[PDB]
C-alpha cells in the first residue's frame, strides 16, 4: 500500500 | 489515568471504512487507526478535494512522532501542527474537526 509521505 | 483515545482516533477503522466515513466530510477532516499493512504502524486518513489519502506516523528510536521533517513528543501535538501546517505537500490541505 502507498502513503503520501513515504 | 486518562484512559480515553482522542476523539479522532479510531484504532479499529479499515482503510477502506475510513475512505467511506471520510468522503462524506470536507477537506481536512481526518481520523488516526492502526494501520492495516503494517501492523505495529499508525495511519492518518485525511480527506482531499477528490478522494481520501493516508499518511504513515513516522517514528524514531526516542518516541518521536514525525510525518515530513518536523517532530513532535506526541500524537495529539502531531495533529495540532497539521491543523495550521499543510499536512499535504502538493496541496494545501489542513486537518480540522
Amino acid at each position: 500500500r502507498e502513503y503520501v509521505n513515504v | 489515568i486518562d484512559i480515553e483515545f482522542p476523539e479522532w482516533f479510531h484504532e479499529g477503522l479499515s482503510r477502506h471504512q475510513a475512505e467511506n466515513l471520510l468522503m462524506g466530510k470536507d477537506i481536512g477532516f481526518f481520523i488516526i487507526r492502526a494501520s492495516q499493512s503494517s501492523p505495529g504502524d499508525f495511519s492518518i486518513s485525511v480527506r482531499h478535494e477528490d478522494d481520501v489519502q493516508h499518511f504513515k506516523v513516522m517514528r524514531d528510536t526516542k518516541g518521536n512522532y514525525f510525518l515530513w521533517t518536523e517532530k513532535f513528543p506526541s500524537l495529539n501535538k502531531l495533529v495540532d501542527y497539521y491543523r495550521t501546517t499543510s499536512i499535504s505537500k502538493q496541496k494545501q490541505v489542513f486537518l480540522r474537526d
